[PDB]
RNA sequence: UCCAGUAGGAACACUAUACUACUGGAUAAUCAAAGACAAAUCUGCCCGAAGGGCUUGAGAACAUCGAAACACGAUGCAGAGGUGGCAGCCUCCGGUGGGUUAAAACCCAACGUUCUCAACAAUAGUGA
C-alpha cells in the first residue's frame, strides 16, 4: 500500500571483492520488525540468507553465507544493508530483501518483498558475442518443415535479444534461455520452424543485440 | 542440526479448475511456523499462508494450508489461470531458516513428441578454434526428456549443456536445446556425431546424426 | 464492599457454610452473555507401605502477548476423563484447516503448559 521496499547496490564484482547492498524501506518505522535478505540463484530456488532482529538487533546468518556477510539497519535512514565480502561465482544472484509480519497480522510471514537487486560475481569482460548461423541441412528437416537459427556465443553481461527479419517473422520461434559456459561467458541460440518451400525462395536473417557493448550483429543463416 | 524442508514434487501439471496439492516435511518438529510463497518468472514472492494455515490477507480463499504433525500442505480448491506459478514452503521456527526446493506448477496437455533436428558446427566458427554442435528437441510435452552425445558411438559426458523454453502461451508445448562442445581437434578427429533422445512421446530412443563433411 | 447469573468449594461421593473465578451490575443491583469431569474405566512396561488435587504461592522450561523467534518486559487466562510413573490408545472440550452445507448438525486432520517445592485440601451433616 504504502509499505514498500526498494534495494539497491547490486553490480559486477570480481571474485573474492566485495559488494554492498542496501534496503530502503518506505511505509513504515524499519525497527519494529525484522529484515531479511534472500536470494535465488539464476534458476534456482530461494535462499535465505540473513536477518536482523528488532529492539535487540540480534543477528543471524546461513551456513553458506555466514562469516562473508553482514547484515545491518540504520534507523535515522530506515535502511537496511548487506556487507557482503568475500564474494565467490557461486554468490551470483538476485538479492530481495523482505520485512517479517506483525505477530499479530501474519505471524512469522514474510509479507512484504523487494523487487530485487542482481549481484553478478564474475572475473570476466564485457566482450560482445559471436553469431553463428544453424543452417538448415537435411538433418534439421522433417515432413514440409525444417527448423533453422544462429548461435549466440561466448558473450557476457546479459541480457541478449535476438529477432528474425526485422521482426516480421516471429511465428514458431524459440530463443532459448542463455546459458553459463564454463569459459566464463555465456551462450545461447534462437531457432524458428519454417516451411520446406520457402528455403529457395525466402530470406531468412536473425537480428542480434547486445547493449552492454553496444554490439549490433545481423547473420544470414542459409543452408550450406 | 538445521532443520530441513522437504518440498514434493518438484513439478506437477494441473488444468484449470483442477484441485492442486503441494506437500512439505519437516525434518524436525516446526510446530506451525510455516509459510508458503507463490513466485513468477522474475518477480518478488508473495505470501499466500502464515503461521501453517492462516489464510493472508488479501489472498483468494482458494488457497489454503494445514498442518498435520510436521507435514505441511497447501491447498488451491479450484486451479485459476494465475495460479500458474511456482510455490514454496518456508520454515521460521528456528534459525537457520530454509525453504523447501519449490514446486513448479505447469500447464497440463496431451503428450507430444519431440521433433529432433541437429546442427553441425558452422565453418565460419571452425576457422575461429571451437566447435558447438546443437541438437534441438522441438515442440514437445510433458518436459521430462532425456539428451546423450555419441560421438563415433563413445557416450559423451560433462562436456555438452542444455536450455529449455517455458511452455508455449500458444500450444504449451516445451522446446529443448543441448549444446556440445569440442577442440576444432577433437571434432576434426571424429566423423559420426549423434545425439540419442528419449521422450514419452517417443516409443523408442530417436538417433539424428550427421558425419563432418 | 455488596447483589445476580454461572462454574468451582480442592484425600470417596453428595449437600450446606466458609472461600475462589468469570460475566453483568449497585441495594429497585436489570436484561444478559457465558457454562468442557458426558460416556467410558482401555493397552504395555516400571515403581510404592498405601496410588484418585477444576485449590493456591514461589523457582526452570516452554508458550502467549507487548510493533518483539533471541535479548528485555508482562501473562500463564483451556484443556478433561480413563487413579503413581513413563509410553500408547479411546472419548470429551477448544479454537484452527479441509469436506458437506441453511449450519462446526455431521465427517476428516493435526494441534492445546509441563516440571520442581511448600502450603492448604476446611467446619459440619449424609453416605461408598
Ligand atoms: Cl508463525
Ligand atoms: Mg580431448
Ligand atoms: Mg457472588
Ligand atoms: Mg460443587
Ligand atoms: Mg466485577
Ligand atoms: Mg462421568
Ligand atoms: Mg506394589
Ligand atoms: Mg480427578
Ligand atoms: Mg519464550
Ligand atoms: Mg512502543
Ligand atoms: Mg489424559
Ligand atoms: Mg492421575
Ligand atoms: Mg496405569
Ligand atoms: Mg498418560
Ligand atoms: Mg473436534
Ligand atoms: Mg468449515
Ligand atoms: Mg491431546
Ligand atoms: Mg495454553
Amino acid at each position: 500500500s504504502e509499505v514498500q521496499l526498494v534495494e539497491s547496490g547490486g553490480g559486477l564484482v570480481q571474485p573474492g571483492g566485495s559488494l554492498r547492498l542496501s534496503c530502503a524501506a518506505s511505509g513504515f518505522y524499519i525497527s519494529y520488525s525484522s529484515i531479511h535478505w534472500v536470494r535465488q540463484a539464476p534458476g534456482k530456488g530461494l535462499e535465505w540468507v540473513a536477518s536482523i532482529s528488532p529492539y535487540s538487533g540480534s543477528t543471524y546468518y546461513a551456513d553458506s553465507v555466514k562469516g562473508r556477510f553482514t547484515i545491518s539497519a540504520d534507523t535515522s535512514k530506515n535502511t537496511a544493508y548487506l556487507q557482503m565480502n568475500s564474494l565467490r561465482a557461486e554468490d551470483t544472484a538476485v538479492y530481495y530483501c523482505a520485512r517479517q509480519g506483525y505477530r499479530r497480522r501474519s505471524g512469522r510471514g514474510f509479507d512484504y518483498w523487494g523487487q530485487g537487486t542482481l549481484v553478478t560475481v564474475s572475473s570476466a569482460s564485457t566482450k560482445g558475442p559471436s553469431v553463428f548461423p544453424l543452417a538448415p541441412s537435411s538433418k534439421s528437416t522433417s515432413g514440409g518443415t525444417a527448423a533453422l537459427g544462429c548461435l549466440v556465443k561466448d558473450y557476457f553481461p546479459e541480457p541478449v535479444t535476438v529477432s528474425w527479419n526485422s521482426g516480421a517473422l516471429t511465428s514458431g520461434v524459440h530463443t532459448f534461455p542463455a546459458v553459463l559456459q564454463s569459459s566464463g561467458l555465456y551462450s545461447l541460440s534462437s531457432v524458428v520452424t519454417v516451411p520446406s518451400s520457402s528455403l529457395g525462395t525466402q530470406t531468412y536473417i536473425c537480428n542480434v543485440n547486445h547493449k552492454p557493448s553496444n554490439t549490433k550483429v545481423d547473420k544470414k543463416v542459409e543452408p550450406k | 542440526s538445521d532443520i530441513q524442508m522437504t518440498q514434493s514434487p518438484s513439478s506437477l501439471s494441473a488444468s484449470v479448475g483442477d484441485r492442486v496439492t503441494i506437500t512439505c516435511r519437516a525434518s524436525q518438529s516446526v510446530s506451525s511456523a510455516v509459510a508458503w510463497y507463490q513466485q513468477k518468472p522474475g518477480k518478488a514472492p508473495k505470501l499466500l499462508i502464515y503461521s501453517a494455515s492462516s489464510l493472508y490477507s488479501g489472498v483468494p480463499s482458494r488457497f489454503s494450508g494445514s498442518r498435520s504433525g510436521t507435514d505441511f500442505t497447501l491447498t488451491i480448491s479450484s486451479l485459476q489461470p494465475e495460479d500458474f506459478a511456482t510455490y514454496y514452503c518456508q520454515q521460521s521456527y528456528s534459525f537457520p531458516s530454509t525453504f523447501g526446493q519449490g514446486t513448479k506448477v505447469e500447464i497440463k496437455r496431451t503428450v507430444a513428441a519431440p521433433s529432433v533436428f541437429i546442427f553441425p558446427p558452422s565453418d565460419e566458427q571452425l576457422k575461429s578454434g571451437t566447435a558447438s554442435v546443437v541438437c534441438l528437441l522441438n515442440n514437445f510435452y510433458p518436459r521430462e526428456a532425456k539428451v546423450q552425445w555419441k560421438v563415433d558411438n563413445a557416450l559423451q559426458s560433462g562436456n555438452s549443456q542444455e536450455s529449455v523454453t517455458e511452455q508455449d502461451s500458444k500450444d504449451s508445448t516445451y522446446s529443448l536445446s543441448s549444446t556440445l562442445t569440442l577442440s576444432k581437434a577433437d571434432y576434426e578427429k571424429h566423423k559420426v556425431y549423434a545425439c540419442e533422445v528419449t521422450h514419452q512421446g517417443l516409443s523408442s530412443p530417436v538417433t539424428k546424426s550427421f558425419n563432418r563433411g
